[PDB]
């Protein structure tokens, strides 16, 4: 079961600076 | 959960990359 | 963050100090003395 | 000490012992020294290249461990699968976790690739590689709970497995739930996904006491009439009946009239008859009428209120098309009774939408309806209404009335008649197919005569439903860069886009094609198709697709359908639409503003999500007149029958409805999307919700038709009344025989309170002597001197209950009847009849 | 006593530090940021000092106390204090908070400030049975912030087997321990290992064993300053040793310009210890504001004796030095370098030669050299023309080093090449500064 759970657990990182872009990328339009 | 955890994360990063791809062209059309 | 890994192990003159300075050698008038001397011989 | 390797030495060597002292030693101190052996490679590299080595299989072992140790995997996987047995098997230590991980990583790439290809082309696939999948495979089944492995059975394709799984000693049939529900859900291949449907049916069908419910709701998806036929049959000859009547009663609340009448018709080749007369949705409609008649209550107050409001503006059809939807399916056309001169108020156009909205409001109507037809309306276009005003009545379910419809869109005036003639008759055999039909309405539509195109167009296209029609798709588009009068076109642009409802693959060309022409009529059509075509599956390929042309092109027009059109492929997961289109609803252009909204709403069907709502909350405000009209329809829309405690904003806009429509100063367009919303708020009396997913998770065909014609309102306002399909009552009938109506009474869960049926100078100071006098006249004064609530509702079999409460439903188990088929999916349920004196039968 | 009053003080502000760090650590892990974390962890070494048994106590009762076995493991391991009057009960967990486990990243910050004081109470092995549970614990533990906390324990526990001067049982733990954040993409972890390990390696002269980590293993680019400053000195060191000078220097000088500002004056200690023996062996004279600095003044004035040799050229001279300050040298792990210039001391002679003359006679570069014969000069001056210490041509048909005639660069491509370096790097600032920008989900 480790295996399928720490795959979760890299692209969970990579997700989580995706949302962090998106949220600037609507900034920098909005403005 | 291990295989429920992965199909929505999955799915979202595929659809934040949608986001991404517009947003980057509406700042571009914007830019015009 | 102090890199106490690394063990952090009079001559109070304020002028900056060049290297040509430490230098030994007699003083000018003398080397003049004899530069002149001996072309003027 | 170990702090030197000279070891490679020892493998630079000749002798075959001495190596393998060697390559063993390595393996044994490869975990800390995988510098030096880094550069070897080639060393330990030939010597398992050499076939002749003693040890070769323990070769790829530290060789792979050295390359697992410097990083490149794509070569540790390599060398890890040519050696064997000791090469991964240990399944023990770190490194055979990095191994295994890829090793499974790196199957499901070539079986995903492999099941693209599968005539012969396919890939071959190593043995071990699937030799230590499978073993895994064969590892996690006996390792722990099995709801992993079959998420990664799935997750390289493997359907052996994914039954071994299931079938396995799975604890319990519950796990084939969670199989089931994955499939359904986060399944993006629909080959794969007709492949597990078998395999979840197969699986059906062995088990004991084989769970009908789910087995038909699945055949729906895999599309098997015929399988379900005999389904049917054999149940209704094992002398079942009672599971086989919701079957068949599920069965009409999620397929297709062309899936019902292949399965109807297996059946025909007593109770069978029964069966017939429940497929067909006779029953449906009835109890259905039953309900929204038995329960009905629109609180006509609000009407008033918007009737003495209306300026004798354009909002003369909003009025007559609000009460519509505070009507619809009720039959209770009190307001058009009672407020009659003011009807006649309406002429030309309008009159055509009056004489139609009689129709909505006697939804379902069925016998009845032909003369109740005739009777109230027996003018151009008042004839012309009555004619599309029939269709309503008999929307989807026309039968009979189509064979009438035909006749009389033929001997007509070839004008209005003729345009409400075709939307009737389109709409009464909506996705009937029917060449008869199809070749008539084609002739009208080759008439052109602009009104009438833009009716034949919708009816072209309603009847193709779904139809993949080669003729239809290429005579249609034919006729869009052959014909003047745009009018003709924006049916067309709508009729071509249902053809391709639901394929979701299936053409993808009409979505290229019409999407490159220079016509802005046929683009939209071309990114409607990307909606019907791709309704539900969110395919993050076309929602890119789709949001690129309301960036980039040009004409406005195009754009709105491009942003508005997202809600379809989005619906059925409302959680990620609210936040797509949260900064396209502020974009420059009003226009990509109006399909924000219009996404929005369409996107949340009936949710409450007050995620959706708040981004809409500011727009309500916005400068644009048409921005802020869609603004309110699109709150409305996904606002339906919720109460304040369902959502905290709901009576916040009603007071807005309340006091954009009793405005004076505002323009008719924000007004038209107030008297329209206060219509949708109300819908069916507070009996009926729009939810375009089907109840057991289906693309709900009528529904979803009905509101994307909705949306091409902006270009038509009688086409107004098509969000009438989307109503669905929100219900459940007790229905435990064929034709009882027992008086159940059953109870929800309102937990802190009940909800759902909403609603039924100055003193000047004087300073001088007032407080004197008053202080002085206060010393006068001295001297003169739940818990048992409803969710416990007694009430009949036709009980409203929304859709968030579908759950918090408490069983009957308290009345001597209770449901045999489950009774937490609102919908027509069968209650399992105990022992014998059954009485309270309903039948007003 | 009120030192300990205001200890206490500085405990429950430390411990409020510690509820900032750990309310902070739970915040990066429900708040999506491992970046938080860093914050708590340059505390770290702040809030590392400042503490005394009842502190952790009080933290562990106030922390964990879950019944759990972790207050059985660190309890025991350092003193309890008495029925104290001032019984703040500091309990960031209150009950089901309590009932929770403690999430990895603050039992570990919890466990290594045991570790800490484990470290500030000595208790290298009670820290050792803590350490390795806590890497028994982390070890299992594969979160993706633990990483960052396990990072900085990683260096105490290799900090800890410091103390213990051990240093090779942390050979193949800290060896091993590395491949699992490779395999995790991780940043910060992967970072602070391998600086940790190189200097395993440099402690016992496997100069060729880390010759080769380095060759194989990619340092990650985004890594703490504090960090690239390290592996940059480790380098420089391997590469000093390798016979690489000249990027010997490059990477010091770059290693010293890393350096914390003014907090570590030790590492700026040894760096300058290496660059200006490093310096003298290529032939350059380093420089002299070094040796008046107030740090490194009392520090470098041995290697000042060396340097003033070399310019010197007094061979007499060098050899005293190496005979008086030589037996410090191998303390700071540099007596070899200094015997390669013992033989190298004619090189930068032959460089000041070629800066000043440009068509010297070889005769002429003897005399000036101290060169026993005309003849020997040749290949020593050839030699300096060879090696690229200098950029002259010895023409043998008349015995003159003709320097190279320099040209005007800025007609030539060479000032272009270099604003590209530039440019490109000052565009990747902007990208870097825009594509960070964290803005913060719009609340």
């Amino acid at each position: 079961r480790q295996y399928y759970l720490s795959k979760i657990e890299e692209l969970q990182l990579i997700v989580n600076d995706k949302s962090q872009n998106l949220r600037r990328l609507q900034a920098q339009r909005n403005e | 959960d291990l295989y429920s955890r992965y199909k929505k994360l999955q799915q979202e990063l595929e659809f934040l990359e949608v986001q991404e791809e517009y947003i980057k062209d509406e700042q571009k059309n914007l830019k015009k | 963050d102090e890199f106490e890994e690394f063990p952090a192990e009079e001559d109070a003159h304020v002028w900056e100090d060049n290297w040509d300075d430490d230098n030994v050698e007699d003083d000018f008038s003398n080397q003049l003395r004899a530069e002149l001397e001996k072309h003027g011989y | 000490i170990t702090s030197a390797a000279g070891i490679i030495s020892l493998l630079d060597e000749d002798e075959p012992q001495l190596k393998e002292f060697a390559l063993h030693k390595l393996n044994a101190v490869v975990n800390d020294f995988w510098a030096e052996i880094s550069e070897s490679v080639d060393k330990i590299e030939v010597l398992y290249e050499d076939e002749g080595f003693r040890s070769r299989q323990f070769a790829a072992l530290v060789a792979s461990k050295v390359f697992y140790h410097l990083g490149a995997f794509e070569e540790s996987l390599n060398y890890a699968l040519g050696a064997g047995d000791l090469f991964n098997v240990n399944d023990n230590s770190e490194y055979v976790e990095t191994i295994i991980a890829k090793c499974i990583d790196h199957y499901t790439k070539q079986c995903v690739e492999n099941a693209d290809l599968p005539e012969g082309e396919k890939k071959p696939i190593d043995q071990r590689l699937e030799g230590i999948v499978n073993k895994m495979f064969q590892r996690c089944l006996d390792d722990h709970k099995y709801k992993q492995a079959i998420g990664i059975a799935l997750e390289t394709r493997r359907l052996d497995v994914f039954e071994k799984t299931i079938l396995e000693s799975n604890d319990v049939p519950g796990m084939l739930a969670y199989s089931l529900k994955l499939c359904m859900s986060l399944m993006q291949n629909k080959q794969f996904r007709n492949k597990v449907l078998r395999v979840l049916v197969k699986i059906y069908m062995n088990l004991e006491k084989p769970d009908f419910i789910n087995v038909c709701q699945c055949l729906i998806f895999l599309d098997d009439p015929q399988a379900v036929s005999d389904i049917l049959e054999k149940l209704v000859k094992e002398d079942n009946l009672l599971m086989a009547y919701q079957i068949c009663f599920d069965l009409y609340e999620s397929a297709s009239q062309q899936f019902l009448s292949s399965v109807i018709q297996n059946l025909r080749t007593d109770q069978t008859l029964k069966m017939i007369k429940i497929l067909s949705g006779e029953m449906a409609i009835e109890l259905h009428l039953q309900f929204l008649i038995r329960n009905n209550n629109t609180d006509l107050m609000i009407l008033k209120n918007t009737k003495d409001a209306v300026r004798n503006s354009v909002c003369h059809t909003a009025t007559v098309i609000a009460n519509s939807f505070m009507h619809c399916g009720t039959t209770s056309d009190q307001f058009l009774r009672d407020n009659l001169e003011w009807l006649a108020r309406a002429t030309n156009w309008a009159k055509f939408t009056a004489t139609a909205s009689l129709g909505v409001i006697h939804k379902g109507h069925e016998k009845e309806a032909l003369q109740l037809m005739a009777t109230y309306l027996p003018s151009a276009y008042q004839e012309g209404g009555g004619l599309y005003a029939l269709g309503l009545i008999h929307a989807n379910h026309g039968g009979d009335i189509i064979d009438y419809l035909l006749n009389q869109l033929k001997n007509a005036s070839n004008d209005i008649v003729r345009h409400g003639g075709s939307l009737g008759l389109g709409l009464a055999a909506m996705g009937t197919a029917r060449q008869d039909v199809y070749d008539l309405l084609k002739t009208n539509l080759y008439q052109d005569d602009a009104v009438t195109g833009e009716a034949a167009g919708l009816a072209l296209g309603l009847v193709m439903l779904g139809s993949k029609n080669a003729q239809a798709i290429e005579d249609m588009v034919g006729y869009a860069q052959e014909t003047q009068h745009e009018k003709i076109l924006r049916g067309l642009a709508v009729g071509i886009a249902l053809v391709m409802y639901g394929r979701m693959e299936e053409a993808d060309a009409l979505i290229e094609s019409l999407c490159r022409d220079k016509d802005p009529i046929l683009r939209r059509s071309g990114m409607y198709t990307v909606a019907m075509a791709y309704c539900g599956s969110g395919n993050n390929k076309a929602i890119r697709r789709l949001l690129h042309v309301a960036v980039s092109d040009v004409n406005d027009d195009v754009r709105r359908a491009a942003v508005e059109s997202l809600g379809f492929i989005l619906f059925r997961t409302p959680e990620q639409c609210p936040s797509v289109v949260s900064l396209l609803s502020e974009s420059y252009n009003p226009h990509v503003r109006y399909g924000a909204a219009m996404a929005l709403g369409i996107c949340c069907a009936g949710t409450g999500n007050k995620e959706a709502i708040n981004l809409l909350e500011p727009m309500t405000n916005d400068p644009v007149n048409y921005v802020r009209q869609g603004a309110l329809i699109a709150s409305a829309l996904i606002m339906i029958q919720q109460t304040e405690i369902t959502c905290p904003k709901v009576n916040q806009f009603r007071q807005l409805y309340s006091k954009v429509i009793n405005d004076k100063h505002d323009d008719v367009m924000a007004k038209f999307g107030a008297i329209l919303a206060q219509g949708i708020l109300d819908a069916g009396g507070h009996n009926v919700t729009i939810s375009l997913q089907s109840r057991t998770g289906h693309t709900h065909m009528p529904s979803v038709v009905g509101v994307l014609v909705f949306t091409q309102f902006w270009f038509w306002f009688p086409l107004s009344h098509f969000l009438s399909l989307a109503y669905t009552p929100t219900c459940v009938i007790g229905l435990n025989k064929d034709l009882k109506m027992p008086k159940v009474q059953y109870k929800s869960n309102c937990k802190p309170s009940t909800f759902a049926y909403p609603a039924p100078k100055v003193s000047t100071a004087v300073l001088s002597i007032t407080a004197k006098a008053k202080k002085k006249e206060k010393e006068k004064e001295k001297k003169e001197e739940k818990e048992p609530e409803p969710n416990f509702q007694l009430l009949d079999n036709p009980a409203r209950v929304m859709p968030a409460q579908l759950k918090v439903l408490t069983m009957p188990e308290t009345c001597r009847y209770q449901p045999f088929k489950p009774l937490s999916i609102g919908g027509i349920i069968i209650l399992k009849d105990t022992s014998e004196d059954i009485e309270e039968l309903v039948e007003p | 006593a009120a030192a300990e009053h205001s200890q206490r003080e500085l405990d429950t502000v430390t411990l409020e530090d510690i509820k900032e760090h750990v309310k902070q650590l739970e915040k990066a892990v429900s708040g999506k940021e491992p970046r938080f974390v860093l914050r708590a962890l340059r505390m770290l070494p702040s809030t590392s000092r400042r503490l005394n048994h009842y502190v952790l106590y009080k933290a562990v009762q106030g922390f964990f106390t879950s019944n759990n076995a972790t207050r059985d493991f660190l309890l025991p391991f350092l003193e309890e204090p008495m029925d104290t009057e001032a019984d703040l009960q500091f309990r960031p967990r209150t009950g089901k908070a309590a009932s929770t486990p403690l999430l990895p990243e603050v039992e570990a910050y919890l466990q290594l400030l045991v570790v800490i004081f484990m470290m500030n109470s000595k208790r290298y092995k009670e820290a050792q049975k803590i350490s390795d549970d806590l890497m028994q614990k982390i070890s299992t533990q594969n979160r993706r912030a633990l990483d960052l906390v396990a990072a900085k324990c990683y260096y105490y526990h290799a900090r800890v087997y410091e103390f213990l001067d051990k240093l090779d049982v942390v050979r193949s733990f800290l060896h091993a321990r590395l491949r699992t954040a490779t395999l995790r993409h991780d940043a910060d972890g992967q970072a602070t290992l391998l600086n940790l390990l190189l200097r395993n390696y440099l402690h016992y002269s496997l100069y060729d064993q880390a010759e080769k980590l380095v060759s194989k293993s990619v340092f990650p680019e985004q890594a703490n300053n504090n960090e690239w400053a390290r592996y940059l000195y480790y380098t420089g060191r391997i590469k000093a040793i390798q016979l690489e000078y000249s990027e010997a220097r490059r990477t010091m000088t770059n290693a010293l310009r890393k350096a914390p500002q003014h907090t570590a004056v030790g590492f700026k200690q040894t760096v300058h210890k290496l660059l200006i023996v490093v310096e003298l062996l290529l032939g350059e004279i380093p420089d002299r504001l070094q040796f008046r600095q107030p740090s490194l003044k009392r520090s470098l004035m041995p290697y000042f004796l060396l340097t003033q040799a070399v310019r010197t050229g007094n061979l007499a001279k060098f050899n005293q030095v190496l005979d008086q300050f030589g037996e410090k040298f191998q303390a700071d792990g540099t007596y070899t370098l200094i015997i390669r210039l013992r033989h190298n001391v004619i090189k930068t002679g032959v460089r000041m030669i070629s800066l000043s003359y440009s068509r010297i006679s070889l005769a002429d570069i003897a005399q000036k050299l101290q060169l026993d014969s005309p003849e020997d000069a040749e290949f020593i001056v050839a030699k300096a023309i060879r090696d690229g210490v200098i950029e002259a041509s010895i023409n043998h048909e008349k015995g003159y080093v003709q320097s190279k005639e320099m040209i005007d660069i800025y007609s030539t491509r060479e000032p272009q090449l270099a604003f590209h370096q530039r440019i490109s790097f000052c565009l990747d600032i902007h990208n870097m500064s825009v594509k960070a920008m964290r803005f913060p989900p719009k609340s």
